[PDB]
């Protein structure tokens, strides 16, 4: 049986605090609690009896009123504090079976409390079935606020489900990435790590392992735990907890048994946020821990009035001689509850100052007792207006009629705040944030940094490691991107992904493929769009085909220098007495030759496209116009009269004549070079033989230009065949000697030109090059020794 | 609550021996200390022996110091008094008392009391 | 101010019960705590069979003689606040017995409840029960978070876990090729312990999960029609719903599908929550067929079917609830009968009974059986404690219950199929399943239908049994098997089944199903784009067809040679040539003839030999080629600048021609001293060559400047040779012999010009240099030998 | 456990009218149905009337039909009869009778009753 801390009264009001630690292993179907606690537990109940002093001495609240108290202990377990809300309703109970027939105690209106949040859970399905309303200090899982389902709980804290955002947004703001996760087990834990991973893909930030523990694991299941969170080192540096403070505290009891003494930091939530008897003893593995906190201020009341608290004094708390025993670790002489296992017994001038560690939560209390009471305030004023005291209208209390006054209760906190809340029980507060960390040498302490209010993260980044280089970003791959290397994720995990670079001809597209760009188009410097390269259009001349045209400059000089002593100073008699038409008709081919020689390094427009096509037909057409009539005037006279006797006359009876069917044959090729122009249009035609390789053609076609040559080629023969024994016939100075050797060398050249255009890259200064040395050899073997001679 | 039950009176030779027993009511017996009471007829009323409520610390006044020997059961929620070297000054009206909130023994403030017992002891 | 209605037996050992005998109470309604309208296959039919059980036990000689066992019956209305006011009107007894004990009888309180048959509602109903050692065995909790007996010492139930369900239905979607499926489970933790094992053993199988969804049984259609908007949100990717949930659940989803045209939609596989239940498809059950689902294996009960049908309301004396049943499953009121509900016109005939429409329940022998296991565990506490005494004796005045869980967890019994019932350290008793099918039997005829098994991964089923065809409804895979060998596997980061499909390369192959690898420099992937193959060389030993006429050309060449040689070397009546030195037209013969043999040397594979025959053929076969002409071409430079055409005071000679001869020797290996230097700097070794990817070669390693070196040392004798004989084509020495040397020079000398450019453009150069060597070769016999022998002919 | 008080009994003058009231000393009295009985000096106990668990569906005597009203409150848990034309044959001692697990009526079944009353109608 255990000791209920009662105080009598008019009106009773329950408590449910966590006086002793929970049941250890192979000791929870005994249900024996363990060592008392501290700070949790009869602080706790101090806190309680002396509002209930303040509360019973007040005339404003509740006058000829006297409010009572049970207090039971619940050791953080389902069951303990189940057997005690049995002990409150056990009277309720009674109640309907004394009465028909067949007083002990006044009923209890309403408890406060437990401090947890399932063990609450757990309490008000009792609860709820008596009208008994519940007003908690500590429970804060976000799935109390179902009021459909819960009717009768109510809390002045508010849920944690804004303390996953809050700790979303602490982890966001650092940079962290593939966090690790404990939360301990029962349906705080989950319901807080629920939300996490909930809002954290919304932030996309990944979670390496969830795991649940209990806060009763042994060493021997509880050193794997350790055993998981070391296979994600050094990727995951920090570890989430929504643990409680024992479970905390058996991670660092863990990582001081493996050697894992400040290898990473971890944070928590509420459970650790000023409990230094969680890090007593194990503080050098929880340096630089980042933990949150419910905001609440200090109370100057319970400081003064929890001071003078003596064990030789205190008559109504029947753990304060276990409490004396515990925290001092001695025996007393005469008082009942000795304790004699402990050893050097106390001096009688101790004091409670001595290490005084001022409660976190506490102030939260003292504002639920406050709220039943000025619930029971409200419900005087709201039912019996007129009398000082309970009339006849609470007798007995109804629950429903508590509950429609508490749901709409507004007052002042210990800190003058406006204590208030939704239609769900849910009452709004402020966060704030600490770190443990070094202060002193052998001294560590919880440090305030910051706090938090609905987004507004303020906090103190130079707070924190007293330096801008911190411990490891808990970031899986590291962010490779320079604007040239994807991103492959492995399908497992959206932060553990691979790195590779793209090709020169991929750009990034999108952080997850690289696409390739069109034909000739070139990805950029950060590869996002596809820039063009410029063709090589060639105007002004490569430098080493300027060389070529420079030779073209010294053939128009050569052509001039022809020109001055054959057009003008014509006292040669040859001429005069031969046709002027046969050199007037060689000078023009060649001169068209080399002027169609400049009409080729240019950018193939359309009309530069024609004027090529020109160039490159026509020109070596009339470029052996220009030779063909003097060279086949010979043919008239040499199988037509005497030399190669034929019975057939194949010619006109005027010299003139004869120079007109010698002109016969010049439309010949440029019908068919038209009927080209027809059949095809000189126009532009880009070229791409590399991908960086850009250049801008005319449409040319390899029959193009093998067709002005296909004519040409046979003629080569015919002039041979009309000229073959005139090379030992002495004409005119040995002339047909000479044309036979031009001929002769200019045939040569026509021969190579096709597999050194065909198998060049180029093949334009080739034709330039081939069109030049088909019209030096013609001029140099012929007019230098036909006007010299005669000089 | 919890009520206490004396027995075991009667008349006795001096230098006997006698074995008084505090049946306990109640649940909660593990959490009370217990102490001893006896009142000689026309004399005042004396604080007898003493335990504590876990056990070990046990308690005797001097005038009885080492000739009574109490002890207690937490299985069956009773106490008893073994007593010894029995004399006729210990003609009294035995009492057994229960106490949580106390102070230095004799100031326990005792919350609740018995049905006594009689002893004569003759010469 | 309400009560419920306990529906008791007396006797001497009390058995508590929760069966659900109404529905769960809708919203609005819950604070109230008004149960609904009744429950005929969980409820009534549930507490007929408690009630002819102990009919059966205490009629058994063999089990507790002298011994009778009463019971109490108490609602449970699937909730967990109504059942929970049920356990405490169990533990009021048992409260009042430590309070008026103590001075300041009613009932015997109870030994051990039954029920009730939900899961999180045994949860709330064993926190009570374990505070007073009251033992709980179940009938219907499959939960797997009521294996942890650290937490749960006094539970108990006779089915297995759902832990082995979640098995089980992964293996059946393993099985039929499923990947992409949606899950609902309903709130409250059967479907939520459910569901966390399913999504547990999916990642194990790699089945990707579309999106959980938790609904609860109470969900009006305002916020359930949310439901299946956010359903239809994965289609037609997601085809399957996998439901944990219980039967209402399911049976709201038919009425939002009929209530929003989704008639025929989608398959949904579903949990033991509707496995034989009948009720939640009736009236909505066009819009269910071709649902899959499992049991918990169970066979028929032969007793409670001749029992059950002889129950009439004038005749049943001991059960509060038949009257409103026979009122609810009829639609009528009675006249005379207590419970009137009048709300009911058309009232009942006489001569109806209960056989019409008959279903028998599925999981009723359990029930059974847990009765059982009640009595066998009590059986076995009299013969562990008292026994030689026929009833209760002084050891069980009054009953603890640790004694009576030390006999619980060792019952070895035989059950109503004869099975052996036990179970492990956990409370929970194997057993195994039966999958159903939902699907049109006749026309306006839909009825459940066996498939196949399941136990220990042993999943017997019937693939033709289900559609009735091999063409089944579209599987839930979200990116359709593009793999062909060629296409790589690129997922979105999102979830591992929906990813994009993309061709690799043909410079890639598939070294993995997430990436492709480019292969080596000319190393092909192969067909199914696993490994790098190669491709040979063009080594072009019998020679390409085009250039067989260029082999044949040679022939030509050598011919000619013959035909020259026939008549110069052995036919010496010539008397120029005694006249001269024979020796030049010897070493003329002699460069000719191996220029015409290092053109067929070069067709080969370049080996080293075969490179230094080619680089033989290269450098020294076109310097011999020349050393060929050389001598008989300055030969005439002695008697040109020598004596009497070009004066110079001195004699560049020696008295002998003979020695004129070793002075025209001297130039022979001066370019072959420099092709040995070569050969030092630079070994004949075979290289390879890729011009592109497909395009594989091998070559020997041949430099720029390699053939260069022996042409330009030969560049310069042309115009020596030149300057030599420049004065001679007008000078008329031996039949104008020196004319035809200027013409041959002049001939021979335009291709070394013409060779250049169109070797180094040409992307081969092999053809173009045996090309020009017969170009070389052949103009210098052509225009030498023919007008000197045909001349003297 | 209900157990029913009768009252409202007494002496009355020929068709008057009198009210007879039938308190339920207990819970789940919204489960059972009503019957009443009377009981003449020298006859035998009468069935009376009726009244379903559910109310609506009320039974009479064919005696008393239409003269005898009866009415239930399920608020107060307690059945009324409100009575008219009053006769001297209708002196008897009444019995109120609560029910459950019947069959048609008259055949039901009555596990408890009450203390009776006593009304005389004189003329
Ligand atoms: C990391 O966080 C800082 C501020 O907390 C921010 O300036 C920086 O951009 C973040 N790093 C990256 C890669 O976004
Ligand atoms: C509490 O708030 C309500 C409005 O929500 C206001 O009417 C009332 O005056 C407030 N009470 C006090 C004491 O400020
Ligand atoms: C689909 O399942 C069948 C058998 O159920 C199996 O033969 C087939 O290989 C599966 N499909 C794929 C793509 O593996
Ligand atoms: C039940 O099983 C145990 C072993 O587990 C065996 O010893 C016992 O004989 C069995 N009981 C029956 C009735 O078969
Ligand atoms: N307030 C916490 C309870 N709690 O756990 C601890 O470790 N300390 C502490 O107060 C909760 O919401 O569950
Ligand atoms: N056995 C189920 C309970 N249940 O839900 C249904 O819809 N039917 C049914 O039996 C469970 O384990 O929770």
């Amino acid at each position: 049986r255990r000791v209920v801390a009662h105080m009598p009264g008019d009106i009773i009001i329950g408590a449910l605090f966590s006086v002793h630690h929970q049941p250890t292993v192979d000791k929870v179907h005994e249900r024996k609690c363990g060592a008392v606690r501290e700070q949790y537990g009869i602080q706790r109940v101090e806190a309680m009896l002396h509002t209930l002093e303040r509360i019973n001495s007040d005339p404003t609240l509740l006058p000829n009123i006297t409010l009572g108290c049970e207090i039971r202990d619940s050791c953080w377990h389902s069951a303990v504090a189940l057997e005690q809300s049995i002990e409150f309703i056990r009277d309720s109970l009674i109640s309907s079976e004394e009465e028909e027939g067949l007083r002990s105690k006044k009923p209890i209106v309403g408890v406060i409390g437990p401090g947890s949040s399932s063990v609450a859970i757990q309490v008000q399905n009792l609860l709820q079935l008596f009208n008994i309303p519940q007003i908690a200090y500590s429970a804060t899982s976000m799935d109390l606020s179902d009021k459909t389902l819960f009717k009768y709980f109510m809390r002045v804290v508010p849920s944690d489900a804004q303390q996953a955002r809050a700790m979303v947004d602490i982890v966001k703001r650092y940079n962290w990435t593939y966090v690790s996760a404990v939360h301990t087990e029962g349906n705080y834990g989950e319901s807080g790590m629920e939300a996490f991973k909930d809002m954290s893909a919304k932030e996309g930030i990944c979670i390496a392992h969830s795991y649940k523990i209990y806060s009763n694991a042994g060493e021997q299941s509880f050193d794997k735990l350790l055993k998981k969170l070391t296979s994600h080192l050094p990727k995951a540096r920090v570890v989430a907890c929504f643990c409680e403070g024992m479970t905390v505290r058996g991670l660092l009891m863990a990582m001081r048994r493996l050697g894992l003494a400040g290898e990473f930091l971890l944070l928590g939530s509420d459970g650790w946020a000023d409990r230094y008897d969680v890090t007593d003893g194990y503080q050098r593995e929880a340096v630089g821990g980042i933990t949150i906190k419910l905001q609440s201020p200090d109370v100057k009341w319970f400081d003064d009035y929890y001071l003078k608290l003596r064990p030789e004094t205190n008559h109504r708390n029947p753990w304060f001689q276990e409490f004396w025993q515990h925290r001092f670790q001695c025996r007393l002489e005469g008082f009942p509850q000795e304790n004699s296992k402990y050893n050097k017994t106390c001096n009688s001038s101790l004091t409670l100052k001595t290490h005084h560690v001022q409660d976190s939560k506490m102030g939260f209390v003292i504002n639920a007792i406050y709220s039943m009471a000025y619930g029971l305030h409200n419900m005087q004023m709201s039912l019996c207006p007129g009398y000082a005291g309970l009339c006849d209208a609470m007798k007995p209390i109804d629950g429903r009629k508590l509950l429609e006054s508490l749901m709409k209760t507004n007052f002042t906190g210990v800190s003058g705040d406006t204590i208030l809340f939704d239609e769900n029980g849910d009452s709004p507060g402020r966060y704030e944030i600490m770190n443990f960390k070094e202060m002193g040498k052998d001294y560590f302490d919880y440090i305030n940094v910051g706090s938090w209010d609905n987004g507004e993260l303020k906090m103190d980044d130079d707070e924190v490691w007293s330096k801008k280089s911190n411990i490891i970003r808990s970031v899986c791959s590291e962010p490779c991107e320079k604007g040239q290397i994807k991103v492959i994720r492995k399908g497992e995990v959206s932060c553990c992904w691979t790195c590779t670079p793209c090709k020169e001809n991929e750009y990034v597209f999108d952080e997850y493929t690289c696409k390739a760009c069109q034909l000739g188009s070139w990805p950029t410097d950060d590869l996002t769009g596809c820039d063009l390269i410029p063709v090589q259009y060639l105007r002004w001349g490569d430098p080493e085909p300027i060389a070529a045209v420079v030779f073209a400059c010294l053939g128009l000089l050569a052509t001039l220098f022809v020109t001055v002593v054959f057009i003008i100073y014509r006292d040669t008699p040859v001429v005069k007495s031969s046709s002027r038409e046969l050199c007037y008709i060689i000078l023009a081919g060649i001169c068209l030759g080399y002027l169609c020689t400049f009409c080729l390094i240019a950018k193939p427009k359309q009309i530069y496209c024609y004027l090529q096509r020109i160039g490159i037909g026509l020109s070596p057409a009339m470029s052996y116009s220009a030779l063909v009539t003097k060279t086949n005037r010979i043919a008239r006279i040499l199988a037509g009269s005497k030399k190669k006797i034929c019975t057939k006359k194949p010619r006109f009876m005027s010299a003139c004549a004869q120079l007109v069917i010698a002109f016969i044959l010049i439309c010949i090729q440029l019908g068919i070079i038209v009927a080209l122009f027809i059949m095809e249009p000189p126009d532009i035609m880009h070229d791409y033989p590399s991908i960086r390789e850009v250049y801008l053609i005319c449409n040319t076609t390899n029959l193009g230009v093998v067709t002005p040559l296909g004519y040409n080629g046979l003629l080569i023969l015919s002039c041979t065949f009309y000229a073959f024994k005139t090379r030992n016939v002495p004409a005119n100075f040995n002339e047909a000697k000479y044309i036979a050797f031009t001929m002769y060398t200019t045939c040569i050249i026509w021969l190579a030109f096709v597999p050194i255009y065909f198998g060049s890259n180029y093949k334009i200064i080739t034709m330039c090059f081939s069109v030049s040395l088909s019209a030096t050899v013609a001029l140099g073997c012929m007019f230098v020794p036909k006007v010299y001679i005669i000089l | 609550q919890v009520q206490l039950v004396e027995s075991g009176g009667g008349l006795v030779q001096a230098g006997g021996s006698l074995r008084l027993s505090c049946a306990a009511s109640g649940r909660t017996f593990t959490s009370y200390a217990m102490g001893w009471f006896r009142q000689a007829p026309g004399k005042e009323r004396e604080s007898v022996a003493a335990i504590s409520s876990s056990g070990g610390s046990t308690h005797y006044a001097d005038s009885v110091k080492g000739r009574f020997t109490i002890s207690r059961d937490n299985s069956k929620n009773t106490v008893y008094l073994q007593m010894n070297s029995l004399k006729p000054e210990d003609t009294a009206v035995y009492y057994c008392a229960a106490a949580m909130y106390g102070s230095r023994w004799p100031d326990w403030e005792y919350d609740y009391w018995g049905q006594g017992t009689q002893v004569t002891v003759s010469s």
